[PDB]
């Protein structure tokens, strides 16, 4: 299926992905895409905030559903 | 109108609006005895309008048992006539009058009603009519043990504040168009759901910058939802959330109606079937009091005791209430019925006088509406109590005799106690042991240290304290104002000046601290309290440690040989921010103060000591050279605070604060601009000034502003300060100085043999010689908060603000950044009573040496939300060491003074454990993996040789022992744990 | 505290570091000479460092400071030799070993962090004129990490 993920500078991001596909896939193609670690994003669906080591499944994430990308950055 | 010199502290627990509503109301307080005082002196020092007293009972003996402010000189005269030219000095702001007789209609005129030692029916009579015409009725009432509170606010009770804490801040990151709001990464807005909130700051949406309070959905951790804002926008960047606090109708019920059907408050939840018991008790007390002309059962009379029990069965039939009455709880009320404490009235005063600020100024949360409490766990029981040994005596501790017997007043009267620190718990702790008798035998004692100062803030909540005391020392002071309070402490008591640390280990040493019975902490830095804990431990001596904060407070037991001690209690760590963010990238006011401080200290401190450093050392250039990580920057800082500029007058002063204001607030932002630009971004493609990283802009110099006027004022008269120089306020000079300056040109640079060194050297030779300035010192500036003419808080919140507006942050006010910058712990009188009273509570639990656990009680309170909890301490962990049990804490190793080897053989042997790491102190003395060389030749020596020769440093004549840390390994080399060593030289 | 720290100790004693060399100053356990030696591919190459360490009384439950003192020409190391490095700040935990430290330290010599410096004119320089950072770095390696 497709999502689609909203960064903070409103830029929309288009990604072919399935409902069983891990959160780990998802980072990793987000990485790929914009070159950000995936140990800094930050993707949040229905005020909830995606955890490493579930699926899209675990969060109802159906078709055309829409993310949320922040950066958590150190000093 | 609020004196902030005086309510500094008091006004980050209120507030303004509070204390100047709090500042308008009259308060009314009836019974004059020990609770009655208490709690007129916890409301004079919060400063409502005034106070009235109305106790026509001529003063008895007895009646010193818990008032601290009568004498045995006024036996048989009103309490309130003696009492009001006492009270009087406490505020100079706060009127105290009496009144002869009190009418009815007379109630009237006060705005809160307090009332103590009155019998049943008067107080419906008063009820009656304070309930209906709205009036606050607070009625207080103390017995022995056991005490009881009762608080009608009216049936419109209106509350501003529910919980006491501040609202709930926070920065957006983002907000969407279906109203989800999420925090910056990683933070926890901490809302619930229903609560209300405002926008501020928010680009995109400026309508939600206007402040209307909208509902809050939390959704998560980090995010929530606010509902729809299609209308206003469609996504906001960033800004910041503030929570909105609604008011809460609270409708109270009258003494009358409450009676029957009362509302209880439980302060433990370990024994919640007692209230019901003490409601009956009370009221069984005051009808016996009305059927034998108000004289009170004997104490410890079972004839009394019976009859008290039949009325209590009376008023249970009458009640209809379906409680099983406690026989054995009602005879022990019964025995203690004319008891008086000093440490229960101190708790229930400071209790009362918390519930009379809520009730003036409608603010935290209130008592609703009975509370009953006990401490009958501190019953002696090593002692004989009965009839015949609490009768009283006809002594002032007559109060106390009839509650714990002759035996243990003896026991009191022998304690030979050390108190460290004399801050506001200090004083009330000197209280309560000068009315309790403390040290008033023949071996008794009481040893006080404390090194600060009195200042004009701590006149608030220190009451043994006078304006004209201001500048003397504490402890002096102190232990006089103790001594008028009880002439038998004269002689008794020992004030001194030390400052308790590792340095006073000489006036603090084995022979003063083998002599002492307990030892009680009101300090208020843990590095302190953590080495008097260790102390104690070394001695094995009881421990009292009390802390406070605003209104919570907590109170910690520690016995030998029982309990852990106050190291494991250690607190989270406080908080630090990176250099990074305050150099260049601050997000927050926080991040702007300590920026501002910092430049102070750079400014006004360190150049001027480099100065008087190079004056009087006469070879500091050269070891500076070599030493100092900026040599340069050294003599650059000396050449222009001697020769370069060097001021001559006011003028000057000024044309360097402008200078000054341009190189920093002009400059460095252009710099970082140029190195930074607002178009940049990072390695990842991503825009730079987001997130964290507000993109800064250039301030240029409006004289009409005021914060720019501010700051060149507050720099100009620093600079003065330093070069002593006399300084001026008048905006006149200022302007007309300020209009003929032409500012250097200045452009961003991108950079691109010995002249180093050769430029070094011609600083050098510019600099006059030390010989040619003899005696010409400059003036460090010392950061003082509490002084309002230094200029210091000024010249912190001008620039903080101006790195504010650089940034695009909220500036803030005086109030705030005071309170910053100071790290001012916001205290409470109220809460400094409530510690008190629990520590004396606890100290008649020690001095009966209970050796059960379950008979101690560490405490915890907040007085926002009337919250009491007690929980047993922590047993010490205990351990198997070569098959042995061994407290981990309170255990120690006694040796003699033998050689290294000596000493690893009696441990291989004795113990059965190989030696691999041995310290003193922060000094390895001998370790597993160093060279044979080594070893060898430092293992012939003796242990205290070994001590002087490692740590360069000659052990003092009234060192008496040695403490070592000893790592060892078992026979099979698992690391086993074993307690330190006790080296007796 | 004292006990941690002389595992921590005996550790290193153990096993040599070979690129590092960590030792209390002088008898003071709470102050440490670390010494660290450049790496061979980064500009400071043959190089050697020596870091001051300080631990903390609630070691290991509070990160060390570590200072360096000789100079070096680093986005994220001031003139002062302040770190900026996130183990010693919030993800220090009561498990990182001192040699931990070093290794990481060591990492950030091989590649700095430009996107949040602590000198921004370094990190500028480095993002703009990569071969005059590397003509600047090997200056100052040799005028101050050798000798
Ligand atoms: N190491 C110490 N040894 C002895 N007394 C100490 C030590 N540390 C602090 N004190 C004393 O503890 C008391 C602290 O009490 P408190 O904080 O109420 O007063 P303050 O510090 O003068 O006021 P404020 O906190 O409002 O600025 C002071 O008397 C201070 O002298
Ligand atoms: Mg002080
Ligand atoms: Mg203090």
């Amino acid at each position: 299926m497709q999502i689609f993920v909203k960064t903070l500078t409103g830029k929309t991001i288009t990604l072919e992905v399935e409902s069983s596909d891990t959160i780990d896939n998802v980072k990793s193609k987000i990485q790929d895409k914009e070159g950000i670690p995936p140990d800094q994003q930050r993707l949040i669906f229905a005020g909830k905030q995606l955890e490493d080591g579930r699926t899209l499944s675990d969060y109802n994430i159906q078709k055309e559903s829409t993310l949320h990308l922040v950066l958590r950055l150190r000093g | 109108t609020i004196d902030e010199g005086l309510y500094s502290r008091q006004l980050y627990v209120l507030g303004h609006e509070a204390m100047k509503q709090m500042s308008q109301s009259n308060v009314l307080i009836i019974g004059c005895k020990g609770l009655g005082v208490e709690i007129a002196k916890n409301v004079c020092l919060a400063g409502v309008k005034s106070v009235t007293l109305y106790d026509p009972q001529p003063t008895r003996i007895e009646d010193l048992s818990s008032q601290y402010f009568l004498t045995e000189d006024d036996i048989g005269v009103p309490r309130a006539k003696v009492t009001v030219s006492k009270l009087a000095e406490l505020n100079q702001y706060v009127p105290v009058s009496v009144v002869d007789e009190l009418s009815t209609e007379y109630l009237k005129n006060f705005k809160c009603v307090v009332v103590t030692e009155t019998s049943l029916t008067k107080q419906l009579e008063i009820n009656d009519f304070t309930h209906k015409n709205h009036i606050a009725y607070i009625a207080a009432d103390s017995r022995g043990l056991f005490g009881s509170i009762f608080c009608d606010f009216g049936e419109n009770f209106i509350c501003t504040d529910t919980d006491g804490n501040e609202p709930l801040t926070g920065m957006i990151a983002s907000i969407t168009d279906d109203g989800v709001v999420t925090m910056l990464e990683e933070t926890r807005h901490g809302l619930e759901n229903g609560d209300f909130v405002k926008f501020t700051e928010v680009k995109g949406m400026p309508g939600l910058n206007d402040g209307t309070p909208r509902k809050v959905e939390v959704k998560g951790p980090y995010t929530f939802s606010i509902g729809s804002v299609k209308d206003l926008g469609s996504a906001g960047y960033n800004g910041v959330f503030t929570q909105v606090k609604v008011p809460t109708k609270i409708s109270f019920k009258s003494l009358r109606e409450s009676l029957k059907d009362p509302e209880y408050v439980y302060p433990d939840f370990g024994k919640m079937m007692r209230p019901p018991q003490y409601h009956i008790a009370f009221q069984a007390l005051s009808a016996f009091a009305d059927a034998h002309e108000g004289s009170l059962p004997r104490p410890r009379n079972d004839i009394d005791a019976a009859e008290f029990f039949e009325f209590c069965k009376k008023i249970a039939s009458t009640l209809q209430f379906d409680v099983e009455l406690d026989e054995k709880l009602i005879k022990e009320i019964s025995y203690q019925a004319r008891g008086d404490l000093v440490a229960m009235s101190a708790f229930l005063g400071g209790a009362v006088a918390q519930e009379v600020l809520k009730a003036t100024t409608s603010k935290f949360y209130p008592l609703k509406q009975y509370f009953y409490f006990d401490s009958l766990e501190s019953l002696p029981s090593s002692v004989t109590i009965s009839e015949e040994t609490c009768k009283p005596r006809g002594c002032r501790y007559d109060g106390q005799i009839a509650v714990f017997g002759s035996e243990f007043q003896e026991k009191i009267a022998s304690l030979s106690t050390f108190l460290v620190g004399a801050g506001a718990i200090g004083c009330e702790m000197l209280k309560n042991w000068a009315m309790m008798g403390v040290a008033t035998g023949e071996s008794g004692h009481i040893s006080v240290t404390d090194m600060d100062s009195i200042e004009k803030s701590n006149l608030n909540r220190q009451f043994l304290f006078r304006p004209r005391d201001v500048g003397k020392l504490k402890s002096e002071c102190a232990s006089t104002a103790v001594s008028i309070m009880n002439p038998s402490l004269t002689g008794k008591i020992t004030s001194y000046q030390e400052r308790v640390g590792p340095e006073s280990e000489g006036i603090f040493g084995d022979e003063f601290f083998e002599k002492l019975s307990l030892v009680t902490n009101a300090l208020d830095n843990v590095e302190a309290r953590m080495y008097v804990d260790r102390r104690c431990v070394f001695f094995e001596k009881p421990l009292l440690e009390s802390g406070t904060l605003g209104t919570k407070g907590n109170t910690q037991v520690v016995v030998p040989h029982l309990t852990e001690s106050y190291g494991s209690s250690q607190d989270p760590p406080e908080k630090s921010f990176p250099i990074c963010t305050l150099k260049n990238f601050p997000n927050r006011i926080e991040h702007t103060i300590a920026w501002a401080r910092d430049l102070f200290e750079g400014l006004f401190k360190q150049p001027i000591d480099n100065v008087n450093m190079y004056l009087s050392s006469p070879n500091f250039l050269e070891t500076s050279l070599k030493t100092s990580s900026n040599p340069r920057e050294v003599l650059e800082n000396i050449r222009d605070y001697l020769v370069t500029e060097k001021p001559l007058s006011f003028e000057e002063c000024i044309m360097w604060a402008r200078l000054q204001f341009d190189k920093f607030f002009n400059n460095n932002i252009q710099q970082l601009l140029f190195n930074f630009p607002k178009d940049s971004v990072t390695s990842t493609g991503q825009p730079f000034w987001s997130g964290p990283k507000r993109a800064p802009t250039p301030l240029s110099f409006d004289i009409h502003n005021r914060e720019h006027f501010d700051f060149i004022v507050a720099a100009a008269s620093l600079y003065a300060f330093n070069y002593g120089l006399k300084s001026e306020t008048d905006p006149a000079i200022y302007e007309r100085v300020l209009a003929g300056y032409n500012p250097p040109p200045f452009a961003p640079k991108s950079g691109i043999a010995n002249k180093d060194k050769q430029e070094l050297k011609s600083i050098a030779d510019s600099l006059p010689p030390p010989s040619s300035l003899v005696g010409f010192r400059l003036t460090p500036a010392e950061f003082e908060k509490d002084d309002d003419s230094n200029h210091h808080i000024d010249f912190i919140t001008a620039a903080s603000n101006l790195r504010a507006m650089n940034y695009d942050i909220t500036p803030a006010d005086r109030f705030k950044t005071k309170f910053v910058a100071g790290k001012i712990v916001p205290a409470m009188c109220t809460s400094t009573a409530v510690v008190s009273g629990l520590v004396c509570l606890e100290l008649v639990k020690l001095v009966d040496g209970k050796k059960k656990i379950e008979e101690y009680k560490n405490g915890f309170f907040n007085l926002a939300i009337g919250l009491f909890t007690f929980s047993d301490p922590i047993a010490s962990p205990k351990m198997k060491v070569n098959g042995k049990e061994i407290d981990k804490i309170w255990d120690r190793y006694n040796l003699p003074d033998c050689t290294l080897q000596e000493l690893i053989d009696y441990f291989q042997k004795e113990e059965g454990l190989e030696v691999t790491m041995l310290s003193s102190g922060v000094s390895l003395l001998y370790a597993n993996f160093q060279p044979p060389k080594k070893l060898a030749e430092r293992l012939p020596l003796k242990i205290s040789e070994l001590v002087e020769q490692i740590t360069k440093k000659k052990l003092e004549p009234f060192r008496k022992h040695l403490v070592l840390e000893i790592c060892c390994d078992d026979a099979n080399g698992e690391d086993v744990e074993v307690p330190f060593i006790c080296i007796k030289l | 505290a004292l006990k941690r720290i002389n595992r921590e100790l005996a550790d290193l004693g153990k096993d040599p570091p070979s690129s590092s060399s960590a030792g209390p100053v002088g008898d003071d356990l709470f102050h440490w000479q670390a010494t660290i030696m450049g790496p061979a591919d980064s500009p400071y190459a043959g190089g050697v460092f020596f870091l001051s360490i300080h631990f903390p009384t609630d070691y290991p439950f509070k990160p060390p400071k570590v200072n360096f003192t000789t100079r070096i020409y680093h986005p994220n190391i001031n003139s002062n030799g302040s770190i900026c490095l996130d183990i010693l700040r919030d993800q220090w935990s009561p498990a990182l070993t001192i040699s931990k430290v070093l290794l990481s330290i060591s990492s950030l010599l091989t590649d700095p962090n430009p996107d949040d410096p602590l000198v921004p004119e370094i990190a500028h320089v480095y993002k703009t004129d990569r071969s005059r950072y590397e003509l600047s770095a090997r200056e100052w390696t040799r005028k101050y990490a050798i000798g």
